[PDB]
């Protein structure tokens, strides 16, 4: 039986949906009883305005497993213990001498400047989950559980795997930015290097 | 690659892909990838020398198998990812002699083009002289002939 | 003109945002987490190249000369090192590939020069 | 009829579907009756005109006598009667048929 | 623009004249097709707050026979027409003794006024047309065949000859742009003459529903 | 299934199942499609 | 009945002798293929040096694609015509095509002269690999 | 070409080369190296204070190629922007002195990103030329006589005049038909619902007949006119377009057994 290759980042174009370019990674750790859990890193298209008098740029948003709402990328990066915008931009864009990519990621960075703490970021992660939280308590733990054992199991499931997961998520966002720029071509669903 | 042409540490099935345009190098060890053996072209010379054929004709005597040729660093398995970053020679009698040069930078050589076909498309005499729908229909009928 | 980069704070290392000075009529970069100010360098705070006239040679890297699947030529020597052999390839990018422009990369080691024909 | 046709067919083509293949029927009549068209004919052109008019009366799609049915009959066999006049006219029956 | 406005007003005037003539009214021959320069000379060549403004060219036409009924056409000043604007036209009509009238709206009518138009149908009939509807006489289009309104006597003759009822005729919408062009009400058979490539001419009938 | 009841009645008209006239005569001329041929109108395409 | 029973006396066949043209026709076919191939190559070298000018209405890549498809279609038609002038009136492919019973001129051209351009979704073979159709070709190879 | 430009939907994005926003509090000492500011220097248009007091501006540079192809001028674009934005915006253009076509836009008197928001709202839907709901339009000379203008000469002989015809990619009648130098008689369409909104039902019957004959006889096949006429008459014997689905067949009074014989079976019987 054919299947899409697991643990590999792909950039596709849902030309009919509200997303310009959508990234995905059907992450599945080898020798793990749990099945694969696909995480999507999408960019809201709305090429012009975001149907507002203030929403100028496109905002990158992530579809995490067991979470029903479109979580922003910066929220997840803050929830991983990276509070500074400079550090997140280091993990996303590896060169600070190409202002065009930084300008493209600027609207997504400026969506979530309200949330600055890891506690608030994790609380927003726990909001609108497949299993909704009770209060501030038992919802911080559920969000921590989701970020620990649901998204990206192939980069590791452990307490010290926060930075490795942050690096791989930054790679997913960076590849999405490259696809949005065209510096790397889009990925084919029928290329047999993308199948198992 | 030097370790894969010797089977020191890395298994022959494992594949390395160096993305050169974008600075990446990915090594795949998954279970499910689909590969096929290809000759290795060092210089515009094949590594399949005459001595390999001499030791390969006398099987059941020298115990020189296909796995020994894989261990000799002559053939290796190339999967679909690695085919995007390989210069594949079709046949050696045409694509290693000097001419008005096409690329002169071959890395692998196809063993024989007839091995691109399946089991039922291999029983067709002169399948390239036919039309492709006819080959497909014969492939359907070949699994139905009495015998 | 030119592109505009993201300014960064010095204390909390967040993004600085443009704002006006009601007194001196100058632009100041101000943080939103803390209260830190910087004098602006240019009036251009936002830019948008829509015709997309990009310098493709910047996106070209020298290591692509090691690709065996790229075609080589001994017809065009390198301008810097004078090496007669160089690889040539297309743009390999979107917002492009409407014109078939060749980009040459010299394959000589430790030079890595690229240019456009 | 020429003006009516040019109103009906703005595009300059006349390949139209009609029931009776009149040219073939004229040819069949020639072959059956052994015309030998070198000799002068012996049919009165007024017989041709009256026969065509009587035939157009005999070809009925719509029955009745009230003018609404008369207009329906005229419109039903307008194109065919135009073709019938064109093919079975006096000049062609006297010269080329 | 000002020349564009006078061209648009002249085209609307020409389409209204052709509509009245095809409806069966008294349309003067030179008024039926006048030059744009003639319109500019007669009205002023400046619709932008000038001589050829609206309400100056309200065309009053009578019927070819029974010259009593008239539908003196209306041209509102405002783009979006309302009830308090059409009540002035209702006052002008009740000042007269005629029940039909046409208004040429610039933008869309407010739906409350759309209901108000129906709210006086038995008393006096009001039709409305947008600017884009009257910038082209659709009856001149090659896709539109010859629509002719039939009298009641002809409808009775048709139904008696074909021995069928009004329920059995192929029908046509009351909101049909051609039906609106002729302003036919419900239950009014329209004969349609169109050329056919298999019979020459074909006359169909469309009862209004 | 849209037109499985549209037939020619005995007054040579075309009516559906509910006696609604689709065409007053079949094919706008009342002629069946088997006994017709392509013919040339000689009156059309001459010079005056 | 009667035509079949005359066909018994006459007999009708088809074979490998009906699919082979004389060496002069083969030389004409190969010369046409070589000329068209060189024409495509020189069009390619014009496109690389930005000496190709875009047709009004589309991009430069499509002016190139239109030129290449036009040249290859002209080669296919010319080779087909030059192939179907050498049947010698006894070729059974011509016997079936002229009668219209089975086949057409395109089948004769493809059997004898040249198969022609292969298409996927109305255009040429796409770059399934990274900027090449098959791993045997160099990258960015827009040749025939 | 003029009609082609007057029909195609031309936004500001398709014409602009690049754009940027600046902060130039003193227009006299403009930071963007332009002396054309002589206008503002001697302009009696409200100087600043409650006017050009807005120091931030929108500097957008057009290309000469698309301004030449669309047959546009700087004044026309400025007038369209002023009409679409009222007196809240100020636009200063550039004369034909250099290839650099400059439009400088200021706010006349949320804070600073509102100019960027209206920049997006100006690149999107300014509608400089043509109508909406239409993409690039292609024009050509016909070859088949169906589109060639067939005229009748004074000696009665037909003649095929090969005149330019347009062919759009969107659809909007009763608005293209309103344009000048456009034949309002022979201008047909490809969509049927749009004709039904414009030209009625019988014209839709003719249009459906022509389109059906086109899609049938494109590959050289022939289908008699009786069948085409019957299908186009059954779909238009109700006044409106009777789509051949459940949504159009099962909305006419034919019979519960007839309507349940189609795809929806139980629901029709339950409603009956
Ligand atoms: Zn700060
Ligand atoms: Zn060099």
């Amino acid at each position: 039986q054919e299947k899409m290759a697991t643990n590999t980042v792909y950039v596709f174009a849902k030309k009919d949906s509200k997303y310009a370019y959508t990234g995905e990674c059907r992450s599945c750790l080898e020798n793990s009883s749990r099945p694969t859990s696909t995480i999507w890193v999408s960019m809201l298209a709305r090429g012009g305005q975001g149907a507002k008098k203030s929403a100028i740029g496109q905002r990158i948003v992530a579809t995490l497993p067991y979470i029903k709402q479109e979580v922003p990328i910066i929220i997840v990066f803050r929830a991983l213990g990276f509070v500074s915008d400079r550090d997140i931009l280091e993990h996303i864009i590896y060169d600070f001498e190409d202002p065009e990519m930084m300008e493209m990621v600027k609207p997504s960075l400026d969506e979530a400047f309200v949330i600055q703490e890891q506690n608030v970021a994790l609380n927003f992660i726990g909001s609108r989950g497949a299993k909704p939280g009770v209060t501030k308590e038992k919802r911080i733990k559920y969000a921590k559980e989701v970020l620990q054992k649901e998204m990206l199991p192939h980069v590791g499931v452990s307490d010290f795997c926060e930075t490795k997961k942050a690096y791989f998520l930054g790679y997913m966002v960076h590849r999405l930015l490259l696809a949005a720029l065209g510096r790397r071509e889009l990925d084919d669903r029928d290329h047999y290097g993308n199948k198992r | 690659r030097k370790l894969r042409r010797q089977m020191d540490i890395i298994v022959s099935e494992v594949s390395m892909i160096r993305d050169i345009r974008e600075r990446e190098i990915r090594i795949y060890t998954d279970a499910g990838r689909i590969c096929r053996p290809l000759l290795i072209v060092e210089k515009q010379k094949l590594l399949l020398k005459k001595r390999h054929i001499d030791q390969l004709k006398e099987r059941e005597y020298n115990n020189y198998s296909w796995q020994d040729l894989v261990a000799s660093g002559v053939v290796e398995y190339i999967d679909t990812l690695e085919e995007e970053t390989v210069m594949l020679a079709m046949t050696p009698d045409d694509l290693q002699e000097k001419e008005v040069a096409y690329c002169s930078t071959y890395t692998h050589c196809e063993i024989h083009p007839s091995m691109i076909l399946g089991v039922c498309a291999s029983i067709i005499p002169f399948p390239d002289h036919n039309q492709s729908p006819r080959n497909t229909y014969q492939s359907a009928m070949g699994k139905q002939a009495m015998g | 003109p030119g592109f505009v980069g993201i300014r960064f704070c010095q204390e909390c290392n967040n993004m600085l945002y443009p704002k006006e000075d009601k007194e001196n009529r100058i632009l100041l970069y101000a943080c939103r987490n803390c209260d830190y100010q910087q004098e602006a360098d240019n009036s251009c705070i936002y830019v948008n190249k829509i015709t997309h006239e990009v310098d493709e040679l910047t996106q070209i890297i020298a290591d692509v000369s090691q690709d065996p699947t790229l075609p080589r030529t001994e017809d065009h020597p390198c301008q810097k090192c004078g090496h007669k052999e160089a690889v040539f390839f297309q743009s390999h990018s979107a917002r492009a590939e409407d014109a078939m422009r060749l980009y040459y990369v010299c394959t000589a080691p430790h030079c890595g020069h690229r240019w456009t024909e | 009829d020429r003006e009516v046709l040019r109103v009906i067919f703005p595009t300059g083509d006349s390949k139209v579907v009609l029931p009776c293949n009149l040219l073939r029927m004229i040819w069949n009549a020639q072959k059956i009756f052994h015309i030998n068209p070198r000799l002068p004919s012996d049919l009165h052109p007024i017989k041709v005109v009256e026969g065509v008019k009587e035939l157009s009366k005999k070809l009925v799609i719509v029955n009745g006598d009230d003018p609404l049915s008369r207009q329906a009959q005229e419109n039903a066999t307008l194109l065919f009667n135009i073709h019938l006049r064109s093919t079975l006219c006096s000049r062609r029956m006297a010269e080329e048929f | 623009d000002d020349e564009e406005e006078t061209y648009r007003l002249w085209k609307i005037r020409k389409t209204i004249m052709q509509l009245c003539h095809d409806r069966g009214y008294l349309v003067t021959q030179d008024e039926l097709d006048q030059t744009l320069e003639e319109f500019k000379a007669q009205f002023g060549d400046k619709p932008s707050e000038g001589r050829p403004r609206r309400t100056d060219l309200t065309v009053l036409v009578a019927h070819n026979d029974d010259p009593t009924d008239q539908m003196f056409v209306f041209f509102p000043e405002e783009p979006k027409v309302g009830i308090k604007t059409i009540k002035v036209y209702c006052q002008r009509m009740q000042e007269e003794n005629i029940t039909r009238a046409l208004i040429v709206v610039q933008q869309g009518m407010t739906p409350s006024a759309k209901q108000s138009l129906v709210d006086m149908a038995p008393k006096y009939i009001l039709e409305q047309f947008l600017q884009q509807e009257l910038l082209i006489n659709i009856t001149e289009h090659e896709l539109v065949p010859e629509h002719v309104v039939m009298t009641k006597e002809e409808v009775t003759e048709l139904l008696a000859r074909y021995k069928l009822r009004e329920n059995q005729l192929p029908r046509i919408q009351a909101g049909d742009p051609v039906a609106r062009y002729f302003g036919i009400k419900r239950g009014q058979v329209v004969k349609i003459i169109r050329p056919s490539e298999t019979a020459g001419r074909y006359i169909t009938y469309r009862l209004v529903q | 299934k849209s037109m499985e009841s549209v037939m020619v009645k005995y007054d040579a008209t075309v009516r559906n199942s509910i006696n609604q006239v689709v065409q007053l005569r079949y094919g706008e001329d009342g002629l069946a499609g088997e006994s017709v041929e392509f013919q040339n109108l000689a009156t059309l395409k001459p010079s005056n | 009945t009667v035509i079949n029973n005359w066909l018994l006396i006459e007999g009708h066949t088809i074979g490998i002798g009906d699919s082979i043209a004389d060496s002069k026709t083969y030389q004409d076919i190969q010369n046409t293929i070589k000329k068209a191939k060189q024409d495509v190559i020189e069009v390619i070298e014009k496109a690389h040096n930005n000496e190709l000018e875009p047709t009004p209405g589309n991009t430069l890549r499509q002016t190139f694609e239109n030129q290449v498809n036009r040249i290859l279609n002209d080669a296919r038609d010319k080779t087909g015509s030059s192939a179907q002038k050498s049947l010698s009136e006894y070729n059974n492919f011509k016997s079936m095509v002229v009668s219209g019973a089975k086949g057409s001129k395109i089948n004769i051209s493809q059997v004898i002269a040249v198969v022609g351009q292969q298409n996927v979704e109305g255009k040429r073979i796409p770059f399934g690999f990274k900027h090449r159709t098959l791993p045997h070709f160099i990258k960015d190879d827009y040749g025939p | 070409k003029d009609i082609l430009c007057r029909l195609e939907h031309t936004t500001l994005r398709k014409v602009t080369a690049n754009t940027a926003i600046y902060y130039d509090p003193n227009p006299q000492s403009t930071v963007v190296a332009e002396d054309q500011e002589w206008v503002n220097v001697y302009y009696e248009m409200p100087d600043f204070d409650v006017a050009r007091i807005s120091p931030w501006l929108l500097r957008v540079e057009l290309d000469r190629k698309h301004m030449t192809d669309r047959k546009l001028t700087m004044e026309q674009i400025a007038e369209k922007i002023n009409a679409g934005f009222g007196d809240d915006l100020n636009c200063i253009f550039n004369d034909d002195n250099a290839e650099k076509l400059v439009l400088r836009i200021r706010i006349m008197n949320d804070d600073d990103v509102f100019l960027r928001c209206i920049e997006s709202n100006m690149l999107t839907d300014m509608t400089l030329q043509g109508i909406e709901q239409i993409s690039k339009v292609y024009m050509h000379l016909p070859q088949t006589d169906n589109k060639k203008k067939i005229i009748i000469t004074e000696d009665g002989e037909f003649k095929a005049l090969q005149e330019w015809i347009l062919e759009t990619d969107g659809v909007s009648l009763m608005r293209v038909l309103s344009e000048k130098d456009v034949d309002p008689v022979r201008t047909t369409s490809n969509d049927i619902v749009e004709i039904f909104t414009v030209l009625g039902i019988e014209a839709v019957r003719k249009a459906l007949e022509r389109e059906l004959y086109h899609v049938i006889s494109f590959d050289g096949s022939y289908v008699n006119y009786r069948h085409l006429a019957l299908l186009c008459d059954t779909m238009t014997c109700r006044g409106h377009l009777m789509a051949i689905t459940r949504h159009g067949v099962n909305r006419q009074d034919t019979g519960p057994l007839m309507k349940c014989s189609f795809e929806e079976t139980v629901d029709v019987l339950m409603e009956a």
